[PDB]
Formats: structure tokens, C-alpha cells, sequence
RNA sequence: UAUAUACAUAAAGACCAGGC
């Protein structure tokens, strides 16, 4: 009877922002990022494209419970780089990963049947 | 004495009328043999049924 | 493997299937919250159940 | 046009079964 919805866990009602950028008072250049109906499928990917950039000293993410759906990430980068940069340079590369890799992945095919 | 409706609260049932507290029963048993024991004295003052 | 990380687990896991049962005891049964409701009639408390 | 349909009733007790 209190069973919630099947749908609520990638749905947004009326007024929920997807994304919501927090400045962080401990620490300077650090940033926090709240996702709202997201799980680890999406907050592991970024979290370990932010490791690669040299300028990013920390990235992390954690689900705060599992019952609500959303993901937190903090990010804290060296001075004279944005941690909003840090964040959006990440998604363009992955885009730019994931869509070289469904390209090779068509070839291989293609060389797969009757090759 | 004798307990108000409150204290034995009687038994509305919906398919038949009412019921009652075990006190209404209890107490109706006292005041049947009180009143047979009102006229005895008054009337007869019979010695030997009274006791 | 984990399933949320993707990386192994260090130490190795004991898995096999297994026969379990569902018990009469349900949560939807069980569970009970009271405000203000009925009361009983010679104590004029809540009622019992 | 105005005004109205406002809540109460399913007793109690007994034994029996189970839960922690």
C-alpha cells in the first residue's frame, strides 16, 4: 500500500531541477552537484572520467539513500579551474568516448558477418 | 446504592433490542427478594420464612 | 563481481541454490497507526485490536 | 435566487491457535 511507484525512480515531477550546483564553504574551488533520478550507472561514469583530468584533486560520488534517487558529487579542482568546467569537459568526453565506441563497434560487425 | 448507567452501561444490539450489564441482573435479583421480603413483614410478619 | 562498481570482490562468496519459504507473516497485516478514533463504551479509552 | 442532505454503527465474554 505504500509500494511507490515503478516510474518514480527516472521521472521528474513538476519542479524537481535535474541538476542543482551547491558551492562548498570547507574548501576553496570545490563544488557539489546534486542529480536528481539518477543511480550508479551514470554517477560511476563521470566520477571516473573527473580521476583523469590532472587538474581535478578530488571526485566522488555517493547515493545518500537507496530508496530516494539522486546522486551527489563533490569535486574539488586546483585554483584557476572551474569546477563547473571539471564537470562538463567530463561529459564531452564521454560523448566522445561512447561514440567512437558505437562506431567500432558497427565496423565489427559488418566484419562479422561473412568476414 | 446503586451505580449509574455509566458504570454498567447497557448493550445496544442491532438485532434484537438491548442486553444487560451483569449489575442490572444483579441488582434486579436483590430487588425482587427485597420487595417478597417487604410484604412478608408487612403482612404475614411470619417468623420462620423470613429467616 | 560488484554489481554497482564493477570491480571484483576480494574475498570469494559462497553461493548455491537453496529452498525458501514465504511465511503467512505479511507487513501488510501487521501494520497499525491510530489518531483519534473509535472508543470503547464503558471506559471511553480507544478500543482494543 | 436562496437553502439543504455531518457521520454513526458494528456488543461483550469465553476458549483455541500463532507471533516477538
Amino acid at each position: 500500500m505504500n509500494a511507490p511507484p515503478a516510474f518514480e525512480s527516472f521521472l521528474l515531477f513538476e519542479g524537481e531541477k535535474k541538476i542543482t550546483i551547491n558551492k562548498d564553504t570547507k574548501v576553496p574551488n570545490a563544488c557539489l552537484f546534486t542529480i536528481n533520478k539518477e543511480d550508479h550507472t551514470l554517477g560511476n561514469i563521470i566520477k571516473s572520467q573527473l580521476l583523469k583530468d590532472p587538474q581535478v584533486l578530488f571526485a566522488g560520488y555517493k547515493v545518500p539513500h537507496p530508496l530516494e534517487h539522486k546522486i551527489i558529487i563533490r569535486v574539488q579542482t586546483t585554483p584557476d579551474y572551474s569546477p563547473q568546467e571539471a564537470f562538463t569537459n567530463a561529459i564531452t568526453d564521454l560523448i566522445s568516448e561512447l561514440s567512437l565506441l558505437e562506431e567500432r563497434f558497427r565496423v565489427a560487425i559488418k566484419d562479422k558477418q561473412e568476414g | 446504592p446503586v451505580p449509574p448507567l455509566s458504570v454498567r452501561p447497557a448493550v445496544v444490539m442491532q438485532g434484537s433490542a438491548r442486553n444487560q450489564d451483569d449489575l442490572t441482573h444483579k441488582l434486579a435479583d436483590i430487588v425482587k427478594i427485597n420487595n417478597q421480603l417487604r410484604r412478608n413483614e408487612q403482612n404475614g410478619a411470619a417468623a420462620h420464612v423470613i429467616a | 563481481y560488484n554489481g554497482f562498481t564493477g570491480r571484483k570482490i576480494t574475498s570469494q562468496i559462497f553461493i548455491g541454490p537453496t529452498y525458501y519459504q514465504r511465511l503467512k507473516h505479511m507487513v501488510d497485516d501487521k501494520i497499525h497507526s491510530r489518531a483519534r478514533g473509535p472508543i470503547q463504551i464503558l471506559n471511553r479509552q480507544p478500543m482494543e485490536g
